[PDB]
Formats: structure tokens, C-alpha cells, sequence
């Protein structure tokens, strides 16, 4: 009872892409050098409003309506800075050097100097960025990625109420399987022979296990941040913070 | 009680 | 160079003959359970793992081609997803319980003793159930250990081009596993993901790890060793 | 050099 499973390939890259978020502006003001609490107050702001565009695009993968709200709720509480930071990698691949937050907000490695401990994290996701423009990552690949990283990261902390033993997701990991089977289809539709195929996928997963090794690094320097409490956080960016620790 | 509740409900 | 020829079937033998030992704890029945000694117990038998993993590493192939300090960064980013892959692995067969040593089997409420170390405990269970759910094999499981490897540090340190050339013939590995298991082209690119998809949640548990034991260390709870401790302050 | 440098140089 999951319309997800009947897609095809095709349908499934193409419903993606009609899913992509909006891509949103930093606010104005020239002043330049950033402060500490400037640059913080500017990136906390954004993510607050992305992460509303993220609710709305995670209604429209394929499956995730299926699910049932705990379901949701568990999924982009786990997921939803890796989300942000691969969506961000995405978006920086065409500016080597530099992170492209928003259009009118590009910084480099210097101007993550600004805030304490942040440049670590500017250095993991330009080399991340590197990473993609250098295997020439493309849109509907992406796409995928994304979405399994929705699916995937909290999948394995569904556990029981009591004896938390691991509750098994069958319709995640079939829609999963679906994403699978259209990454490969891309791969195919490139012109890559089964052997590239395969080594490619392989690649592009592996690249998920540094994502969420960042998602963790930004989450405990977002919360030391807001325990020197410098920015004031937004209640719904404090909730998927409290999330996790 | 979350705001992630209502965002998802809509 | 030299691991780069080696055929899958090659690539199988290589990683299986290098497996290192399963260790024993020096868990003592007669000693009721504290918070310090369990912590002793857990990371007195990862200080000799770590030796054991030490020269594994120089076993799979590619790795000693790369330099010293290369080598030395891998290990330092990867260590403790190993010593965790190969715990959820060893645990496999045990539904419930996490099997350290063949001496020294424990429960979720076991890790109750230790604060904070509950919720470690239920993650690594739970990747034990996933592993029983897709019937690992332990030539894949040998594959993915030698992935995390050469995956972890990789993009925090030319070379290495070679250490993603080595990653790609170990993908061609798993592959030509699961073609010879029977499985389909399509049930073979599944299985693919499903299996680096781990890594993922592998990686999650190693994060979350270092920083329980980072805050036993600060609590001053037991005495970490010396190669533990580097171990553990390459880090942060 | 740490002690990881010298049991990888053994
Ligand atoms: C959500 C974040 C807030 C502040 C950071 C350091 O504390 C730096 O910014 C990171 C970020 C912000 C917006 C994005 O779209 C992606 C990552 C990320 C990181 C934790
Ligand atoms: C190396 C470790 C020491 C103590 C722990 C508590 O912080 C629990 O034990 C973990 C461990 C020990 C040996 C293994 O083979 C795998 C994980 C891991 C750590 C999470």
C-alpha cells in the first residue's frame, strides 16, 4: 500500500527533482568583517528557515508520506543537519574554495576563522565539496543521495519502547531499495559500463559515512555555541538540536 | 508537543 | 605495486587470512561489576585489540604502499569503527547481548553500571540485529572492515588516488561475492548498498563512542593506557 | 613519534 514501490526509475529521479527546496537568500547588510555572533547569528537564521523548506520536501520523497508521524519525526531528527550540509556541499561544487550558504552569503576557509572551532568544520565540507566536483556529481544523483539519507540515517535507532530492541522497517528499507535501483539506472543511462556502475555507487555511499561524521562535528559545535549561549537559537532549531543531545 | 508536529501535519 | 593485481578471489583470501585473533577478557566472575571495572575490563581488552589491529592493517592490501603518516592518520580516524565492526560481528549469533570476549558476554542491562554508556550498548545491539536481518557473511564482513580502513580518514589528511583505486577493487570484491552467492545483477547492487549504508550508522556509533569515552577519561573512572589515550586525543 | 608510529614502523 506504498505508491513509492510502483515508480520507475525515471518517475522516482523525476519526483525528486519537482521535491528540490527553494534556494534561499542571507539578509542584507554589506558590513563587513563578520563578528562571531554575526556570522552565527546569520547561518543559524538560515538553517532555521531551510529547515522549514527541508518539512515540505521530505513530504514529497516518494514513501515518506507512508510513514507514520513518529516515523517522520525520528528520521529528520536524526538526519536533518546531514541534510543540510550535503545540500550545501551540493550547492558550493561549482565555487571551489568556498561555501555557498546562500547566493549572497559565499564565505571561505578564512571567514570560518570568525567563529570558534568552525573552521574544522569549513575544512570537512569544502574537502567534502572537492570531493563531488571531482567525481563530476550530478543533480539527479544528488537527489538520490539525499534521500537516502533521510531514509537511512535513523534507521537503525528505531527501537522499542521497552528492551529497545531494533524494530525492523521493512517499507523503508524496500524504499531504499528503490533509490538504489535508480542510482544505478542513472549510472547506466550515463554510459557507464556494470563495473564503473558498481564502483560508483560504492563511492557515493562511502561518502555518506564522512557526512554524518560532519553532522556530528557541527552538531556538538552548534551546542557549544549555545551553551556560551553567544546566538539565540530559534525554538524549532533548539528542538532538533535537543534531539540529540 | 514539537514544531516539528505542526510543520509535518501542515 | 602489487594491490591492484590481485584478483577478487585473491582480495578474499589476502583479508581472511590477515584476521586478527578474538582476545579474552580478564573478567574475573568472582569480582562483582562496578562502574570502573567493567570500564577497566572494556578498555583493557581494547588496548590489546588495538595491537592486534595495528598490524592487521599492515596485512590489507595496498595499505603499506601508502606512507607512514599516512598510514598513521588512517588508523588514528578509524580505530575505534573497527574495533566496534568487529564486535557487532563477533556478537552476531547472541541476540541481546554483546559479545566482547568469548568470556565476557553482556547485556543492555549490564551497561546500566557505566553512565551513559546505555545508549552505546542499544545502537551496537541494534547493528548486530541488522547484521542477523541480512545474513552478513564474514568474507563481506572482512571487506567492509578493510573499507573503513581506507574510507574514514580519507578525506581528512597522488597517494591517494591509490588508496581509492584499492577501495574500488574491494567493491569489485563484494561484488563478485554476491555474483558467486547466486544473487541477481540488480539483488547484487542492493545488497551493495545495503552493506555501505552501515558504515554510515558505523560511523555514527564510533562519534558517539569517542565522546563517552572522552568524558570517562575526564571523569577519571579508570586509567586508559597510553596508546589508548593517543588513540583517543587524536580526536580532539 | 607517537607509539602508533612505532608499532606501524616494527
Ligand atoms: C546548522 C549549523 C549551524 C552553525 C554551524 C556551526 O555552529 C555552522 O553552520 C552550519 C550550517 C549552516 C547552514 C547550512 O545550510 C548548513 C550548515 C551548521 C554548524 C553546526
Ligand atoms: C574501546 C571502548 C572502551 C570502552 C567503551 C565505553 O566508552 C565500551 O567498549 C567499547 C569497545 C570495547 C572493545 C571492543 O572490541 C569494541 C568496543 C569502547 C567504548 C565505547
Amino acid at each position: 500500500n506504498s505508491l513509492a514501490l510502483s515508480l520507475t526509475a525515471d518517475q522516482m529521479v523525476s519526483a525528486l527533482l519537482d521535491a528540490e527546496p527553494p534556494i534561499l537568500y542571507s539578509e542584507y547588510d554589506p558590513t563587513r568583517p563578520f563578528s562571531e555572533a554575526s556570522m552565527m547569528g546569520l547561518l543559524t537564521n538560515l538553517a532555521d528557515r531551510e529547515l522549514v523548506h527541508m518539512i515540505n520536501w521530505a513530504k514529497r520523497v516518494p514513501g515518506f508520506v507512508d510513514l507514520t508521524l513518529h516515523d517522520q519525526v525520528h528520521l529528520l531528527e536524526c538526519a536533518w543537519l546531514e541534510i543540510l550540509m550535503i545540500g550545501l556541499v551540493w550547492r558550493s561544487m561549482e565555487h571551489p574554495g568556498k561555501l555557498l550558504f546562500a547566493p549572497n552569503l559565499l564565505l571561505d576557509r578564512n571567514q570560518g576563522k570568525c567563529v570558534e572551532g568552525m573552521v574544522e568544520i569549513f575544512d570537512m565540507l569544502l574537502a567534502t565539496s572537492s570531493r563531488f566536483r571531482m567525481m563530476n556529481l550530478q543533480g539527479e544523483e544528488f537527489v538520490c543521495l539525499k534521500s537516502i539519507i533521510l531514509l537511512n540515517s535513523g534507521v537503525y535507532t528505531f527501537l522499542s519502547s521497552t528492551l529497545k530492541s531494533l524494530e525492523e522497517k521493512d517499507h523503508i528499507h524496500r524504499v531504499l531499495d528503490k533509490i538504489t535501483d535508480t542510482l544505478i539506472h542513472l549510472m547506466a543511462k550515463a554510459g557507464l559500463t556494470l563495473q564503473q556502475q558498481h564502483q560508483r555507487l560504492a563511492q557515493l555511499l562511502l561518502i555518506l559515512s564522512h557526512i554524518r561524521h560532519m553532522s556530528n562535528k557541527g552538531m556538538e559545535h552548534l551546542y557549544s555555541m549555545k551553551c556560551k549561549n553567544v546566538v539565540p537559537l530559534s525554538d524549532l532549531l533548539l528542538e532538533m538540536l535537543d534531539a540529540h543531545r | 508537543h514539537k514544531i516539528l508536529h505542526r510543520l509535518l501535519q501542515d
